[PDB]
RNA sequence: AGCUAGUUGGUGGGGUAAUGGCCCACCAAGGCGACGACGGGUAGCCGGUCUGAGAGGAUGGCCGGCCACAGGGGCACUGAGACACGGGCCCCACUCCUACGGGAGGCAGCAGUUAGGAAUCUUCCGCAAUGGGCGCAAGCCUGACGGAGCGACGCCGCUUGGAGGAAGAAGCCCUUCGGGGUGUAAACUCCUGAACCCGGGACGAAACCCCCGACGAGGGGACUGACGGUACCGGGGUAAUAGCGCCGGCCAACUCCGUGCCAGCAGCCGCGGUAAUACGGAGGGCGCGAGCGUUACCCGGAUUCACUGGGCGUAAAGGGCGUGUAGGCGGCCUGGGGCGUCCCAUGUGAAAGACCACGGCUCAACCGUGGGGGAGCGUGGGAUACGCUCAGGCUAGACG
C-alpha cells in the first residue's frame, strides 16, 4: 500500500522535473487534485487534466522550465526549484493565522488546507484562517 | 575618570586629525603636521595589513576618543540606539551629538572637547534658566544652552566667542553671541555630522 | 462548569461501581505528533444498570469514596467489546516481560 | 529516528562532570600541605616542577602545583587551592595561591603582581 | 632569578630505567633519580648502568637529579 | 477587616503611595485586592493624587475602613461631599 | 517490574464547618502498572531571572504570590480561626540551676557571639512618616517599618584640570651612531576652582484632635521629626588619588638585555636545550579604569541528544533470521457527526519585571503615571479541506 499519496505526488514530480518529463501521471483524487489546481493557479505547472490508464484514472500534470541556458550544463533553470511535504502522517502540522510562514521572503509559497478549502500561504492569509501546512513550493 | 594625558599622541594613533586639543589642532603644531605615523618605537616601521577585528577595532577607538568618553558610557550608549526604532547608525551619533558638553563644543562655546567638559563641571553652562553640571546630560530638540551671568564676564568666555562672532554654527544649531545663548534645534543628520568614521564598521564591531 | 467525560466500561466486578476506560488526543509539547493518552476513571453505579463494555458519560461529582469522584451520566453506545478486547489484552500482555 | 520513537523514547540530555571536584563547588577551598615536590613533566618539557600534596577542608588528598621563581611552602604550612590544571602534568588539576596563609608571593616581580600575589613597590 | 642553591655532586648509575632513567648513586649519600640533562641527548652521549656522572639537584627535592658530565 | 490603605512604592527618600483596597491582615506591601489610587506626598507632579472616587465609594458601601491618612486624602478628593 | 490488606468496592455508624476507608464494624474480591505502578536518588513551586536568532538550556537569591517547618518526634486544649516560632502536655538529645527529691530552657524575630566556611554587616537612631493590635478617645505596644552604619558586592553619576607651550630639555630605552623613542608629554605662561571654610537651610506633614455646623457634608483652627543642620541655595576657595591585565597565534600591542630542556610560562595548540617578539626585567606599545585580572558555576559558541536542526556500506551506529503481540501508519467515491484542527466573541492571564510613551531626583542608576502585549485554560457561536469516527460503494493494495 502507498502511504502518503500526496508526497508520492510531490516526489513523482520531484522526479518528474529532474529528468525534465514533458508529463507525469499521479493516481486521482480530489484532494490531489484541488492541490494540482493552485499549482497551474501559480504558474508552477503548466497545467493538469484528468486520464484513465488502462482503465485507472490519473492526473496528467504538464510540468514547465525555464530557457535553455549557455555554455556548459545548459539545462533550462527550473521553475519549481524546491518542493517539501511538512505535515506528514504520523507528524502532523497545523497553523494558526498568525502561524502562517513566509516563504522564501515571500516569493515562495505554502499550500494550507483549511476547513474553507485548499489554500496558498497568501490566500489563508489574506483569509485569516489556518490548518495543516502540507508543503513549501518555490 | 576619562582619559587624562597626552591627547595629539592619539592624533597620530588614529591617522586622521582629532581636534581633541581645540586649537593647536589647527596651527602648525598638532604632531599630525609632518608626523602622521603612530607613536612609539616602532611607529616608523612598515605596518603589516590589519586583520579584519583591527579594522573594526580602530574604527571604533577612532569614534570613542573623538567625543572624550569612557567605553562603559560609550557601550551601554550604543545598546540604547539598537533598541530604539530606526536605523542603529545614525541615532547613536545624534545621541553623541546630545550630550551636554558636546553641545557645549558644537555651539563653539569651547576651544576643545576636554575644554567643553571642564566648562560644564564648573556648572558654568545654563539649560533653560536651570545650571547643569553633567556633560552626559543629553540635550533634547529646542533646549536652551546659554552662559551663567556670573561668568558671562569671565575673559575667558569673552575671549571664545569673540572668535565667534561671524563663525557659522551647526544646521541643527543657532546660537545668540552677544547674550552668550545657544539652542539644540534637532538631532543632527548623518549627513550633518563631518566625522571620518564608517558608522557599519564600529556596529559589526560589536556583533562579537 | 463540573468536567464530563465519555469512555467505557472495563470492570464490572464490584458491587455499585464500575471502572471506566477514557482516551485522550492532544499534540505532543515539542515533537507534534498527536498522541494518544488513556486514563482510567472509578465511576459510581448505584442501580448497577451499566454493563461491561457500554460506552457511558461522566460527570464531576461529590466524592463518593477514596477514589471515586465521578457518576455515571447516560449511555452512548452499548455494548462495544472490541474496545474491552484492546484493554484486557494490553494489561494480559504483563504477564511476560518480568524474568 | 522515528518521531513516533523520538516520542516513545526521547533526547537525553548530555551530563557534564566537574573537572575540579574542588567541592562544595567552591570558587576555591584552604588545606595544609603534605609533601612539597618537584614532579617531572610529561614528554614534550623538561623541568623540576614544585608540587604539594594538600590534605582540603573538602576532605580530599589532591596535588596543587606552585607557581613561581620560588617559594617557601612546607611540609605543614597552609594554603589555598586555585583550581585551573598543569598541562604538562598528570594529575595536577589544581594551581595555587601565592598571597595566602602561609604561601607567600614571587619576590621581585614586576610584570604580572595581580597573579603570584605580590605589593606594590615604591620609586623615589 | 634562578636561585643558586643547586649542588653538582657525584654518583654512580645503577639502573637503567625507561626513557633516560637510570639509579645514579651518589658518591655522598643514597642515589636519585637521576634523568638526563637535555644538553646531553641532544648530544645523544650513551650513558651505561655503571658510569660516573654528575648530578645536579635542588634541595626542593633531593630525591631527583639530572645527569650533567657525560661519564 | 477590608481596609483602605496606602502602600509605599516609592523609593528610599522618594515616598510613592498607591492607595489600595487590601484585607488589614496582609503586608502592607503586599498583594491587594483593587488599585484605587495614588499619592505623591512631595508634590513633585502637578497631578500627584488620583482617586477616582465613584469606584472608592464602592468598597465603603461594603464595609472597607479607612486610615486617618486614608480618609483625609478621600476628603480632600470629595468622596464624601454630597451636594 | 510487578505494587497493594483499610487495599478496592458495598451497606450501616462514628466524626468534622463540610465530601470522603478520614476512622469503626460487616459484606463483596477487588484497585494500580509498560500511557512507568512499586522502589531509590534529588528537590519547596511559581510570578520571574540569566542566556539565546529562536525553539531551548538553566535557575527560583533579593522582591511578590502559595506551601512547609519552628531543637526532633507525637499530642491535643482554648478559639471564627492553631494542632500554634517568642502557648500547653509527653518521649528523646543537649545547655544550665540543683538541698539530688526535682526544676528551667529553645534567635530559621532584630542586631550580636561561636563553630564551620573561600565568604556574607551595627549588640545604631527614631514612632516624625506608612502599616498593624487594643481603645469612645487621649494614648500605649510594634527589631513590621522608615533612616543611618559598615563592605567597590552590583548598577550608576563624578574627580584626579583646561588652554597656551620646543621641528622638540633632563632621565630611561633603542640605534645602521647620522639619529629614532617616551612626546605637548614635564617644566612653564595663563584661566577655572574637587576637597575644604562661612551663613542661610528643606519637601517628606496632614490628619487623628479642637472649634463653627447636628460628633455628617462643609468650613475654620492647633500640635507633630528619626533622617538632621542632612539634602539644596548663596559666598570664599587650593592644580589637586591611578591603577590592573596583556603584547607567539585565536586576539589589538616589539624591540634590547638576562637566562640556555636550566629558572619557568601555559585556556588550547606550544615556547626555553645560546640572537627567545612565548620564559625574567627594562623601554615602548595595546586594552580597560576606580577599578583590573582568576577560579568555581550557568548559558553560548554546540547544528556535539539535531522539535526548529545529526547520523548508521568503509568514520561511532542495522538487531544473526523469522513469525507475531501491543503500539504507530492508512487506496479511491459518497454521506452523517465535528473529537483533533482553524476562526470570532468572551472570562482569565494579580502587582512587579520585561516592551512603547511621558514624567520626578541638576543626568544616571533608581522611582512614578499611562499604554500595549501574551501562550495557556473556561464558555458561547461558527467552518468541515485534512486527520478521527459511524454508514455505505468501489477495485488499483492485500488474499484467493
Ligand atoms: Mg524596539
Ligand atoms: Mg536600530
Ligand atoms: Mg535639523
Ligand atoms: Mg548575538
Ligand atoms: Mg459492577
Ligand atoms: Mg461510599
Ligand atoms: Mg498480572
Ligand atoms: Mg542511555
Ligand atoms: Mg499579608
Ligand atoms: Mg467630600
Ligand atoms: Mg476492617
Ligand atoms: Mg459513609
Ligand atoms: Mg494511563
Ligand atoms: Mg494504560
Ligand atoms: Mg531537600
Ligand atoms: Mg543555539
Ligand atoms: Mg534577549
Ligand atoms: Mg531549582
Ligand atoms: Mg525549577
Ligand atoms: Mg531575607
Ligand atoms: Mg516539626
Ligand atoms: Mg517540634
Ligand atoms: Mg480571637
Ligand atoms: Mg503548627
Ligand atoms: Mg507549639
Ligand atoms: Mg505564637
Ligand atoms: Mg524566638
Ligand atoms: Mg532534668
Ligand atoms: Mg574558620
Ligand atoms: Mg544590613
Ligand atoms: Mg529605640
Ligand atoms: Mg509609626
Ligand atoms: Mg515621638
Ligand atoms: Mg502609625
Ligand atoms: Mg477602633
Ligand atoms: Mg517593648
Ligand atoms: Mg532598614
Ligand atoms: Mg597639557
Ligand atoms: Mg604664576
Ligand atoms: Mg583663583
Ligand atoms: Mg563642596
Ligand atoms: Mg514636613
Ligand atoms: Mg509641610
Ligand atoms: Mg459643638
Ligand atoms: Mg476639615
Ligand atoms: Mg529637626
Ligand atoms: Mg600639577
Ligand atoms: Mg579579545
Ligand atoms: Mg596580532
Ligand atoms: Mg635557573
Ligand atoms: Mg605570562
Ligand atoms: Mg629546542
Ligand atoms: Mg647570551
Ligand atoms: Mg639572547
Ligand atoms: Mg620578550
Ligand atoms: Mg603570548
Ligand atoms: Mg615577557
Ligand atoms: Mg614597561
Ligand atoms: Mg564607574
Ligand atoms: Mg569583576
Ligand atoms: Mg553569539
Ligand atoms: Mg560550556
Ligand atoms: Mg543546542
Ligand atoms: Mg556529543
Ligand atoms: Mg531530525
Ligand atoms: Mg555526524
Ligand atoms: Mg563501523
Ligand atoms: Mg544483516
Ligand atoms: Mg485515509
Ligand atoms: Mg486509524
Ligand atoms: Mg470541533
Ligand atoms: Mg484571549
Ligand atoms: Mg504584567
Ligand atoms: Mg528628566
Ligand atoms: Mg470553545
Ligand atoms: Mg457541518
Ligand atoms: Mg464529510
Ligand atoms: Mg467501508
Ligand atoms: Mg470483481
Ligand atoms: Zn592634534
Amino acid at each position: 500500500m502507498l502511504t502518503d499519496p500526496i508526497a508520492d505526488m510531490l516526489t513523482r514530480i520531484r522526479n518528474a522535473t529532474r529528468v525534465y518529463k514533458e508529463s507525469t501521471d499521479v493516481p486521482a483524487s480530489r484532494f490531489k487534485e484541488e492541490i494540482l489546481r493552485i499549482l497551474a493557479r501559480e504558474g508552477f505547472i503548466k497545467g493538469y487534466e484528468r486520464v484513465d490508464v488502462d482503465g485507472k484514472p490519473y492526473l496528467r500534470v504538464y510540468l514547465k522550465y525555464g530557457p535553455r541556458r549557455q555554455g556548459p550544463d545548459p539545462r533550462p533553470e527550473q521553475v519549481i526549484h524546491h518542493i517539501r511535504r511538512i505535515s506528514k502522517p504520523g507528524r502532523r502540522v497545523y497553523v494558526g493565522v498568525k502561524e502562517i510562514p513566509r516563504v522564501r521572503r515571500g516569493l515562495g509559497i505554502a499550500i494550507l488546507s483549511t476547513s474553507k478549502g485548499v489554500l496558498t500561504d497568501r490566500e489563508a492569509r489574506k483569509l485569516g484562517v489556518g490548518g495543516e501546512l502540507i508543503c513549501e513550493v518555490w | 575618570g576619562r582619559y587624562i594625558g597626552p591627547v595629539c599622541r592619539l592624533c597620530r594613533r588614529e591617522g586622521v586629525k582629532l581636534y581633541l586639543k581645540g586649537e593647536r589642532c589647527y596651527s602648525p603644531k598638532c604632531a599630525m603636521e609632518r608626523r602622521p605615523y603612530p607613536p612609539g618605537q616602532h611607529g616608523q616601521k612598515r605596518a603589516r595589513r590589519p586583520s579584519d577585528y583591527a579594522v573594526r577595532l580602530r574604527e571604533k577607538q577612532k569614534l570613542r576618543r573623538i567625543y572624550g568618553i569612557s567605553e562603559r558610557q560609550f557601550r551601554n550608549l550604543f545598546e540604547e540606539a539598537s533598541k530604539k526604532k530606526g536605523v542603529t547608525g545614525s541615532v547613536f551619533l545624534g545621541l553623541l551629538e546630545s550630550r551636554l558638553d558636546n553641545v557645549v563644543y558644537r555651539l563653539g562655546f569651547a576651544v576643545s572637547r576636554r575644554q567643553a567638559r571642564q566648562l560644564v563641571r564648573h556648572g558654568h553652562i545654563t539649560v533653560n534658566g536651570r545650571r547643569v553640571d553633567l556633560p552626559s546630560y543629553r540635550v533634547r530638540p529646542g533646549d536652551e544652552i546659554a552662559v551663567a551671568e556670573k561668568s558671562r564676564n569671565l575673559e575667558l568666555i569673552r575671549q571664545n566667542l569673540e572668535a565667534m562672532k561671524g563663525r557659522k554654527v551647526g544646521p541643527w544649531l543657532s546660537l545668540d553671541v552677544e547674550g552668550m545663548k545657544g539652542k539644540f534645534l534637532r538631532l543632527p543628520d548623518r549627513e550633518d555630522l563631518a566625522l571620518p568614521v564608517n558608522e557599519q564598521l564600529v556596529i559589526e564591531f560589536y556583533s562579537r | 462548569p463540573k468536567k464530563v467525560l465519555t469512555g467505557v466500561v472495563v470492570s464490572d466486578k464490584m458491587q455499585k461501581t464500575v471502572t471506566v476506560l477514557v482516551e485522550r488526543q492532544f499534540p505532543h509539547p515539542l515533537y507534534g505528533k498527536v498522541i494518544k493518552r488513556s486514563k482510567k476513571y472509578l465511576a459510581h453505579d448505584p442501580e448497577e444498570k451499566y454493563k461491561l463494555g457500554d460506552v457511558v458519560e461522566i460527570i464531576e461529582s461529590r466524592p463518593i469514596s477514596k477514589r471515586k469522584r465521578f457518576r455515571v451520566l447516560r449511555l452512548v453506545e452499548s455494548g462495544r467489546m472490541d474496545l474491552v478486547e484492546k484493554y484486557l489484552i494490553r494489561r494480559q500482555n504483563y504477564q511476560s516481560l518480568s524474568k | 529516528p522515528t518521531i513516533n520513537q523520538l516520542v516513545r523514547k526521547g533526547r537525553e540530555k548530555v551530563r557534564k562532570k566537574s573537572k575540579v571536584p574542588a567541592l562544595k563547588g567552591a570558587p576555591f577551598r584552604r588545606g595544609v600541605c603534605t609533601v612539597v615536590r618537584t614532579v617531572t613533566p610529561k614528554k614534550p618539557n623538561s623541568a623540576l616542577r614544585k608540587v604539594a600534596k594538600v590534605r582540603l577542608t573538602s576532605g580530599y588528598e589532591v596535588t596543587a602545583y606552585i607557581p613561581g621563581e620560588g617559594h617557601n611552602l612546607q611540609e605543614h604550612s597552609v594554603v589555598l587551592i586555585r583550581g585551573g590544571r598543569v598541562k604538562d602534568l598528570p594529575g595536577v588539576r589544581y594551581h595555587i595561591v601565592r598571597g595566602v596563609y602561609d604561601a607567600a608571593g614571587v619576590k621581585d616581580r614586576k610584570k604580572s603582581r595581580s597573579k603570584y600575589g605580590t605589593k606594590k613597590p615604591k620609586e623615589a | 632569578a634562578k636561585e643558586k642553591d643547586t649542588i653538582r655532586t657525584e654518583g654512580v648509575v645503577t639502573e637503567a630505567l625507561p626513557n633516560a632513567t637510570f639509579r645514579v648513586k651518589l658518591d655522598s649519600g643514597p642515589e636519585i633519580l637521576a634523568y638526563i640533562s637535555g644538553k646531553m641527548r641532544m648530544h645523544y652521549i650513551r650513558i651505561l648502568p655503571g658510569d660516573r656522572v654528575v648530578v645536579e639537584i635542588t634541595p626542593y627535592d633531593p630525591t631527583r637529579g639530572r645527569i650533567v658530565y657525560r661519564k | 477587616m477590608v481596609k483602605i490603605r496606602l502602600a509605599r512604592f516609592g523609593s528610599k527618600h522618594n515616598p510613592h503611595y498607591r492607595i489600595v483596597v487590601t484585607d488589614a491582615r496582609r503586608k502592607r506591601d503586599g498583594k491587594y485586592i483593587e488599585k484605587i489610587g495614588y499619592y505623591d506626598p512631595r508634590k513633585t507632579t502637578p497631578d500627584w493624587l488620583k482617586v477616582d472616587v465613584e469606584r472608592a465609594r464602592y468598597w465603603l458601601s461594603v464595609g472597607a475602613q479607612p486610615t486617618d491618612t486614608a480618609r483625609r486624602l478621600l476628603r480632600q478628593a470629595g468622596v464624601f461631599r454630597q451636594e
